[PDB]
């Protein structure tokens, strides 16, 4: 035994309290605009950085069969040209703060954020105010983005998970419009133009769906009058088409059902299998959460995967079933998804699919206490992680705010994490996962995945 | 084109870029730790405020006379792929004498 | 080396070297028929007989002059493997000069 | 079908009468000097490169265990100078001539021959018998190729086709003195001095076991002349130490046996299996060559295999069951070696033998007329394809006066080829392969070729 290189450290897992991290963590303040418009910020002490963004409660779910993709195709067009500044101009500007403006678009949240230094906060205020409320939205940009589009759609050029994930998403969510992809049908794009965009932009960016979230080096009143004076234009929302009415009358129904995309000469075989899992509101999503770090993730670049703590990492890297995998647990505002996915190819597709039901079954019954404090640990330990950047802190800034209605603090989120305990995670693997519906996706060389009745009929155990 | 002189609003632009890539290396305690770790190895010490101070009291004459002594020094030429259209070495290394 | 000059007997060597493996390559059948169909192909006429009579006629000036004249041109470099110990690319070819 | 195109030729074999070639074939003129050297010219009427050498009717068969590789260290060093020439003069002087020198040493036969034009016969000669009769044998240069030899003997630096004969001989032809190699051991080697050289040189190169052959471009009487000049300080023989006595003293001997030489990591597997033979003087030699036509080779470099008029051709093609493979006949002075050598895989040693074995043995049983007849025509093909080279005639002058003693003329050999019918195929087969024991040696990766009780049961058929 070492004197000094064995004390301080053993691989038995116990529970770790984290208060004391708590003493230091920043505040977050939330001001609410006459408009309906929430500017909340988090101000890190001696931050130099700042990210600052416009967070949107809307996507690809609130439209409709008619205009499908028309949010996708706003953030090809929306940084090519403003009524107040040119694309050069545009360009020159954002250059000259010295940081880049990013977009995502998602089925039910959008973001348009910029990265900058601390001293150039209110220029990106006005820069993504400018582009967000004044863009010429112009036809000859929408011609010029429409053949790219149209090209890269007939070349199939798609990334393999997310061709798998749309394939899940059209068929657990059919006939709602959670199925609908983000990209949007061919025609749709083939007959896009500016009134389209005008309209979806007129209906959804409204002031109670819209929230300005910056996190690092940033001032909370500065920032309130910032967005009060770019900002405080933006229409109010009408009682009738708010979000929620718009919830109540296109809900989400999940449908048990199997899909396979099977190319004739491909090398690998994509597949994932989801279960029916919690919305953003369910108190059972932080088990959810808890759970899916118990299932964990891998890929054959790392070395140590037959000594991982997780049972399936370990069956997967120890008998070479996938060349990688991972679980994952997609939150929506009325439902949600939690299953697996993972990459492997043709003749270890069968084994792979095996591994996947019966460490997903095997939860419900028989759930040691070691692996649930690992878990929480390393879930509270991932946590920690995102705070140390600041894109990540405005983008849950951003995310809490449109989803839970409240930014939920630190300590309410490690104490509602520490209740969770084995018998938490046996009731909500029962609730979920047992006897129930799956949906099963996948792609490529697919000849030999096994058919649905053999995905169905490992859900329960015929032995207890 | 570089060592004709730089104008102004280059020279800002320019600043500005070299500062948000210092400034956003160190953002995240990893990345601090990598470039207190480096710097100490390289020299012995940590000076990104210093790194910053010469980043921003750099003028266009200071950096119009840092590409002219970098021209005269004899550069270094590589070429990848299926070559199959090439220009002589000999003039290759010419145009900055 | 070469184009300070060539000895008689080296001279001698070379052309009977050259003699040797001309008259060999036309020896066979089949490297008779390829040597007529690479030369009719090539310039419309075979005829090694002039070939090997303008092998036999050459002196050393005429070698030393072709070899003066050769090296007025222009050469070509070409390396395979590891380059560790690769002089200069440009002073290789004003060696020759 | 073109008229033009589909006229004179069809796959159907027939007999070929090769009767009209023999008109411009040039004659042998073969000349006796008083110590017992022959002189043997074959002059081609239009011809500027001649070659010429000195054939000896000798090799590491008449060796003792003492002296074993004495004959393959002379080739290496009879060209390290002479007394009246030095190693620098020797370079120029047959530069000088435009050729080259080479040396071949075997078994029961040596050549020490040169390449050269028509103008510079003479001092090829001179400078033959230079090298053969006034060498230096220098102790420094013995010493320093004893070195190199040894050094390649400890690395293992060998041909794999001459590690299989090499073992094939020394396992077919063991207790008998062709079972050794050319090389001779590692103690022989270290161990050797000017001493056993020269009397090697002293006792077996004399007069009669020695031709000077030469093709080209080259005049019969002046050849004499220069060959009475130069080559007449040549011992005669003594009659206790003839070829003939030395055969008669120490016969050959065949065994049945197996070796083979396992390595444990090693790609590739080389076979071969080998019958009892015949000699040179044996009439059933010519039949045996007809045999070695109709079995005749491949190698994967080849996309016509399977198109192949040969039967074993056919099948190792078709089924791949090897990389490269090659029937062979050796001939020597009272035996000989019969049977196929061939490289394939680990996987493939079994079903390789099988088809070599299976081909073999059905040439005692069934044979076409076709095949017979096709085989004769390309084995006449092939005498007449080394008619025009002059190293090919110059080789077969030597060769055919030391092993039968007189020069066979074309017409002979045309009309014992055309004698071989189907029932004197089936009839040698049944001799010489029928019920036989057989030799068999292999190396590398070896662990799946069989043994030799299944190679035993497979030289016969029980079915009939
Ligand atoms: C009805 C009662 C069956 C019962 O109690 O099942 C408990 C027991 C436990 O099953 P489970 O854990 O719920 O599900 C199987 C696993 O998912 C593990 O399943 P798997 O994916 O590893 O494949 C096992 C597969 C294949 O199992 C095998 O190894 C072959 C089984 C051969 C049985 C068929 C022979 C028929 C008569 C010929 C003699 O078994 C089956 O096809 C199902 C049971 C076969 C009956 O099921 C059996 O294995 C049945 C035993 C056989 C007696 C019937
Ligand atoms: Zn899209
Ligand atoms: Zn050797």
């Amino acid at each position: 035994d070492a004197n000094p290189f064995l004390r301080f450290s053993n691989p038995r897992p116990s529970p770790i309290d984290h208060t004391p991290l708590l003493s230091t963590l920043p505040e977050t303040r939330i001001t609410t605009l006459p408009n309906g418009l929430r500017v909340a910020t988090e101000a890190i002490p001696f931050a130099e950085t700042t990210t600052l963004g416009i967070w949107i409660n809307s996507g690809s779910r609130f439209e409709t069969d008619a205009n499908n993709g028309v949010a996708h195709f706003l953030e090809h067009i929306l940084f090519k040209g403003t009524k107040n500044r040119s694309v050069k101009e545009l360009e020159v500007e954002v250059e000259n703060m010295g940081g880049q403006l990013n977009a995502y678009t998602g089925r039910e949240q959008t973001c348009y954020y910029a990265k900058v230094m601390g001293k150039d906060v209110g220029k990106a205020v006005n820069i993504l105010s400018d582009i967000l409320l004044n863009s010429n939205l112009d036809a000859r940009a929408i011609d010029k983005e429409r053949d790219v589009i149209l090209r890269e759609m007939e070349e199939v050029n798609k990334q393999t998970s997310e061709l798998v994930f749309d394939h899940l998403h059209a068929t657990a969510f059919q006939y709602s419009p959670l199925g609908r992809t983000i990209l949007g049908p061919v025609e749709n794009i083939k007959s896009i133009n500016r009134d389209q965009l005008v309209e979806y932009m007129k209906t959804h960016y409204r002031g109670p769906r819209m929230v300005l979230a910056a996190a690092g080096a940033v001032n909370h009143d500065e920032l309130v009058k910032l967005a009060s004076d770019a900002f405080g234009s933006v229409p109010d929302e009408d009682a009738a088409t708010s979000v929620r009415s718009l919830l109540v009358k296109e809900p989400s129904r999940f449908t048990g059902s199997y899909v396979h995309d099977r190319f004739p000469d491909a090398s690998e075989c994509c597949m994932a299998v989801a279960f029916k899992g919690a919305s953003w509101t369910d108190p059972d999503s932080i088990p959810l959460m808890v759970m899916q770090t118990m299932l964990g993730g891998w890929d054959k670049n790392s070395t140590v995967g037959k000594h991982s703590s997780s049972a399936l990492v370990q069956t997967v890297a120890t008998e070479g079933l996938a060349d990688a995998f991972m679980a994952f647990n997609t939150n929506y505002h009325d439902t949600g998804l939690f299953g697996v996915y993972g990459v492997t190819d043709r003749d270890r597709s069968e084994d792979f699919a095996y591994a996947i039901m019966s460490n997903l079954t095997r939860m419900c019954f028989e759930v040691r206490d070691a692996d649930v404090a690992r878990a929480k640990n390393q879930l509270k330990a991932s946590l920690m992680f995102f705070q140390d950047s600041t894109h990540h802190v405005a983008e849950s800034i951003g995310r809490e705010l449109l989803v839970y209605g409240r930014r939920i603090p630190k300590a309410e989120m490690f104490a509602r994490i520490d209740a969770v305990d084995a018998n938490a995670i046996r009731a909500v693997a029962d609730r979920f996962i047992y006897d129930q519906d799956m949906a099963v996706a996948s792609a490529g060389d697919v000849q030999f995945v096994p058919d649905y009745n053999w995905f169905r009929r490992r859900s329960y155990w015929l032995r207890y | 084109s570089l060592a004709k002189g730089v104008t102004d609003v280059q020279l800002a632009t320019a600043k500005n870029m070299a500062l948000g890539e210092l400034r956003a290396s160190v953002a995240t305690a990893p990345g601090l730790a990598a470039a207190v770790g480096s710097s100490v190895l390289a020299t012995g010490k940590f000076s990104a405020n210093e790194v910053a101070a010469a980043l921003s009291g750099l003028t266009a004459a200071d950096v119009t006379s840092y590409v002219n002594a970098m021209i005269k020094t004899a550069p270094t030429f590589v070429t990848y792929g299926n070559l199959s259209s090439l220009p002589r070495v000999d003039s290759i290394a010419k145009r900055f004498a």
